Parts: structure tokens; C-alpha cells; sequence
């Protein structure tokens, strides 16, 4: 009965920007580390960003550092990913993910540290 | 008059192993019979003393350390051991004089869906010294590039939740540990048996 619902995404040109959002239901959102992963066609799922619930640290893949910004609004049970200066190599299906209530996960980039996964959102950046 | 072992062994809440708790015990009578008249303890061993003679002994002070780890790790609570717990969380000296006590606490520390409140330190730059306590939360720099307050590849948070599910294998179930340290000083003994 835990559900992750994403909004945002779509088609942009190189240099454009997007904002993804992800809202949870059935979880105590304020005690859950949230993350964003992505998978390109034919390639493997890779880490994008993450934000902790207790120790406040942020996490980013090196390729998106400086261009992407992860944030959260606990009152709205929502996590956000602002994607600026988009490159064609950012084209992928983006997945919102959540760790478990109260869980302190050490390695943010490991997909196995997240138990709940959204359905995915297409992000295309052409030319 | 009688030493407050109940506050230690029968405490409703136990500390995480990285932030292990210490209680000083002094000026009281120690009756260790509760360790014998109990088929509930899974580990009860002593170093430097005979475990069946504890009621015949006197010490200046006694220090009780308590924390929770998983069963597979109880073996690391011994002098000269190695592993995540012995190296990064709680280390005994080679000349340790005292006793190590442990018991399964799956009924108290596991929860349907999982209890993740118990933590352990997963990364550290060097091993702890004996009886050293490290509760820092600095980002661990595994590689050569600085992290600049941001996590990612080769930039990890140092602590990690245990995952205590009731259906875990007994090796993955939570165990409560008590380590008694016996101290001798050029002073009268204040912790004797009956
Ligand atoms: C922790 O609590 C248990 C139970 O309350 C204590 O065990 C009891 O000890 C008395 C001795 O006076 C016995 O008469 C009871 O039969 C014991 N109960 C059980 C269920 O075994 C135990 O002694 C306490 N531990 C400490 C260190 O005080
Ligand atoms: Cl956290
Ligand atoms: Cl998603
Ligand atoms: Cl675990």
C-alpha cells in the first residue's frame, strides 16, 4: 500500500531544464531517505541524486553535480529534482525511490538500499 | 548496598554499538548468581578470572558496557578479534580482565517490517584503540577526491542501520551484549561478592 507518484519530465532541447517531483503515500515521509535513479535504453540503472531524512546530507552522481538539485518538502510528502543545463546524455527513464522508515543507509548510490520504486518518467533531450 | 545490575541487564532500551553505553559500578555488593541461575544467556565467558568464582572476588571498580549487535558478530567481542565491530565500533584490549555476556533479544529488538534504530559504523579511516568510542558523523572519503559535504561515489556516510526482522536467521537476529571490566587501583575494594 506504499505508493510513489511522479510528475514532470518530457521532451526538451539541449540546454533546457525540467523539474521532477515524487509524492509518497503510505509512508512516514519525514523519516525516509529519498533518491532518484535513471536508466537509459540498453544501459544499466545508475544513481542520480538523493536526500537524507536524519543527517541532512545530499548525494549526486558526478555527471550531474552542479546541474541537478535535489530537495524535499516534508509537509507535502514530496521530493524534487531540478534538472538544469540538460545534455543529450541525460535522456533516460527516471525513477523515484525510497528507503525504509527510520533506516539509515550508508551508501546512497546502491540501488539495493531502496525498497520502494516509482513507475518511471521519460526524459528526452535532443540534439 | 547491592549493585544495580538490573539497570544494565534488564534495561528496556539498549545503545547502538557505535555509541556503546558505559555504566560505572562501585560501592555495592555484587551477586553474579543471576548469571548462573539462568538458561537464557547465550554467551558467558571471562578473561583473567574464573567465571564460576565471581562471587569470591573483589574489585576497586566495575565498568559495564552494553550495546546491540547481531549474533554473527558476538564472536568479535573478544581480545584480539577482527571485523567491522571489533575494528570500527567496540574493541577490547589484549590484556582484558573481565567477562563478556550476550543473549538473543529478537523478541525485544526486532519488529514486523524491521527495526532499523540500531546502527553500526561501516567505514572508518583506522581502527579504534581499546575502549575508544567514536560517534562522529563525518562523510567518509574512500577515494582521493574531496567530497565537499556531498555524498556519492567514494563519498559515503559512515553509519548503517541493522535490519532486524523477526524472521531473520539467528545469525542476523539482534543480540544484547554486556561487557564487565574489572579495575584494580591502589585503593580499597568497593565491589565485592556476598
Ligand atoms: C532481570 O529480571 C528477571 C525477571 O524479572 C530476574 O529474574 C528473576 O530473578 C529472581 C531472583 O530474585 C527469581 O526469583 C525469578 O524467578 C527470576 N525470574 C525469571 C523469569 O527468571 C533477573 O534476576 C533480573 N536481572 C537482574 C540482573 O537483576
Ligand atoms: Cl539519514
Ligand atoms: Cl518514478
Ligand atoms: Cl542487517
Amino acid at each position: 500500500e506504499v505508493q510513489l507518484q511522479a510528475s514532470g519530465g518530457g521532451l526538451v532541447e539541449a540546454g533546457g531544464s525540467l523539474r521532477l517531483s515524487c509524492t509518497t503515500s503510505g509512508l512516514t515521509f519525514s523519516s525516509v531517505t529519498m533518491g532518484w535513479f535513471r536508466q537509459a535504453p540498453g544501459k544499466e540503472r545508475e544513481f542520480v541524486a538523493a536526500i537524507r531524512w536524519k543527517f541532512g546530507n545530499l548525494g549526486y552522481a558526478d555527471s550531474v553535480k552542479g546541474r541537478f538539485t535535489v530537495s524535499r518538502d516534508n509537509a507535502k510528502n514530496t521530493v524534487y529534482l531540478q534538472m538544469n543545463s540538460l545534455k543529450p546524455e541525460d535522456t533516460a527513464v527516471y525513477y523515484c525511490a525510497a528507503a525504509r522508515v527510520g533506516e539509515i543507509i550508508a551508501v546512497l548510490i546502491s540501488p539495493s538500499n531502496y525498497a520502494y520504486w516509482g513507475q518511471g518518467t521519460q526524459v528526452t533531450v535532443s540534439s | 548496598n547491592l549493585c544495580p545490575f538490573g539497570e544494565v541487564f534488564n534495561a528496556t532500551r539498549f545503545a547502538s554499538v557505535y555509541a556503546w553505553n558505559r555504566k560505572r559500578i562501585s560501592n555495592c555488593v555484587a551477586d553474579y548468581s543471576f548469571l548462573y541461575n539462568s538458561a537464557s544467556f547465550s554467551t558467558f565467558k571471562c578473561y583473567g578470572v574464573s567465571p564460576t568464582k565471581l562471587n569470591d572476588l573483589c574489585f576497586t571498580n566495575v565498568y559495564a558496557d552494553s550495546f546491540v549487535i547481531r549474533g554473527d558478530e558476538v564472536r568479535q567481542i573478544a581480545p584480539g578479534q577482527t571485523g567491522k565491530i571489533a575494528d570500527y565500533n567496540y574493541k577490547l584490549p589484549d590484556d582484558f580482565t573481565g567477562c563478556v555476556i550476550a543473549w538473543n533479544s529478537n523478541n525485544l529488538d526486532s519488529k514486523v517490517g524491521g527495526n532499523y534504530n540500531y546502527l553500526y559504523r561501516l567505514f572508518r579511516k583506522s581502527n579504534l584503540k581499546p575502549f575508544e568510542r567514536d560517534i562522529s558523523t563525518e562523510i567518509y572519503q574512500a577515494g582521493s577526491t574531496p567530497c565537499n559535504g556531498v555524498e556519492g561515489f567514494n563519498c559515503y556516510f559512515p553509519l548503517q542501520s541493522y535490519g532486524f526482522q523477526p524472521t531473520n536467521g539467528v545469525g542476523y537476529q539482534p543480540y544484547r551484549v554486556v561487557v564487565l571490566s574489572f579495575e584494580l587501583l591502589h585503593a580499597p575494594a568497593t565491589v565485592c561478592g556476598p
